[PDB]
């Protein structure tokens, strides 16, 4: 395996480097490889040859090689280039391969972003079933920790409530999810549910009303 | 290019745990072809490859355990963990690989290539060294296939829409109550991914995994429907569901 450090960091729209450690029959044989790990997508492939940048990778990640370390460096750092990079060399024949341990890049320095919230009332479809779930969506938060509070005419509800914890999205913003799953009988007996969610101190209130779903 | 994997989603341990890939864009017998996995939180682990002469690289630790074939007539490739235990839970990756070995030869000890010889300080003919250098990287990721090694009950979803009651329209799809994961989602078939937002499973007590994905679409869409496509491997099963806001 390829040495990496395990984790590094930079601030937004600055500078960073990831290197990576072999001998003379990987990365001293002289083409290695970075690629790219976001939660939710495939592995992209970054650099080949030491220094040539694949299609679509901006001029921003360049790479070099000096002996048996290699280095992927990265300017002008944005929120998106938070992700796991790895590097990749050949070893002893075209045909075998070797990775590197893998190293997880943190963007400091991320300005606040509140949370896009959406309420979905039960469909048709399930009320016909005797079954409604209420379901409320959070997306594009960051830091990644909102609190989430239910509430039906005036009351807070607590029981069957299920909270995602915060997930990261591709665009390093957070996301989750809040599901209240409740009787047809239930959601028709009263006259409006709400998803309340707080982050960073703000809340943001979404409500639904039977006598209008 | 497309390089789509295939098989069981749900292997029970000790089992064999098969994949396929199919390709198109090119022919198998002009392109490399390999796996490479990657299990929760660990790094990406590189399984093998063969290209269009036969020629296998093995991950050297596994090698025992791994099988990796090629069926040209079928532009296939297959790979087969023997002896499946939970460690060989991944996401499992087709991939595409740019294979080259370079023959180097170089003077030795104190001559130049005067010419096309290796000559030294006065005029006699040397041997050349000969090196190799080896190129191996990754040109073409497949999207990946989730396997999971365990003796789990299989459930497939219900998928119900997801509508506003009643100037950006947002709707989506509730796929509801299914085990194990995971499920997958896309929008009229791939056509629509600006706007989609596939949000991480909750769990119920009851054992049952539950997910929604919702998407963004401008105003002027009224009348305008949007299918969502469901997909839970482990039940081979697939569900379209046409949304269209009231």
């Amino acid at each position: 395996v390829l040495n990496q450090p395990s984790s590094v960091s930079g601030s937004l729209g600055q500078r960073v480097s990831i290197t990576c450690s072999g001998s003379s029959s990987n990365v001293g044989n002289g083409y290695v490889s970075w690629y790219q790990l976001i939660p939710g997508s495939a592995p992209r492939t970054l650099i080949y040859g030491d220094t040539s940048r694949a299609s679509g990778v901006p001029d921003r990640f360049s790479g070099s090689r000096s002996g048996n370390t290699a280095t992927l460096t990265i300017s002008s750092l944005q929120a998106e280039d938070e992700a796991d990079y790895f590097c990749a060399s050949a070893e002893d024949s075209s045909s075998n391969a070797v990775f590197g341990s893998g190293t997880t890049l943190t963007v400091l320095g991320q300005p606040k972003s509140p949370p896009s919230v959406t309420l979905f009332p039960p469909s048709t479809e399930e009320l016909n079933g005797n079954k409604a779930t209420l379901v409320c969506l959070i997306s594009d938060f960051y830091p990644g920790s909102v609190t989430v509070v239910w509430k039906a005419d005036g009351s807070t509800i607590t029981r069957n409530v299920e909270t995602t914890r915060a997930s990261k999205q591709s665009n390093s913003k957070y996301a989750a999810s809040s599901y209240l799953s409740l009787t047809s009988s239930d959601w028709k007996s009263k006259g409006s549910y709400s998803c309340e969610v707080t982050h960073e101190g703000s809340t943001v209130t979404k409500t639904v009303k039977p006598s209008e779903c | 290019v497309q390089l789509r994997e295939s098989g069981p989603s749900l292997v029970k341990p000790s089992q064999t745990l098969s994949l396929t890939c199919t390709a198109s864009g090119f022919s198998l017998s002009d392109k490399a072809v390999g796996w490479v996995r990657q299990a929760p939180g660990k790094a990406l682990e590189w399984l093998g490859n063969i290209d269009t002469g036969g020629i296998t690289g093995y991950n050297p630790g596994l090698k025992s355990r791994l099988s990796i074939t090629k069926d040209n007539s079928k532009n296939q490739v297959s790979l087969s963990v023997s002896s499946a235990t939970a460690e060989d839970s991944a996401t499992y990756y087709c991939t595409t690989v740019h294979q080259k070995t370079l023959e180097v030869r170089s003077c030795p000890d104190g001559s130049r290539l005067i010419g096309n010889d290796c000559r030294n300080e006065d005029g006699d003919d040397v041997n050349y060294i000969t090196t190799f250098d080896y190129e191996w990287y990754v040109d073409a990721w497949g999207q990946g296939l989730l396997v999971t090694v365990s003796s789990a009950s299989t459930t497939a979803p219900k998928v119900y829409p997801l509508s506003s009651c009643c100037s950006t329209v947002t709707l989506g799809c509730l796929v509801s109550s299914y085990m194990p994961e995971p499920v997958t989602v896309t929008w009229n078939s791939g056509a629509l991914k600006s706007g989609v937002h596939t949000f991480p499973a909750v769990l119920q007590s009851s054992g049952l995994y539950s997910l929604s994905s919702m998407v963004t679409v401008p105003g002027s869409t009224s009348g305008q429907t949007f299918t969502c496509n469901v997909a839970h491997p482990a039940s081979s099963t697939k569900v379209d569901k046409a949304v269209e806001p009231k």
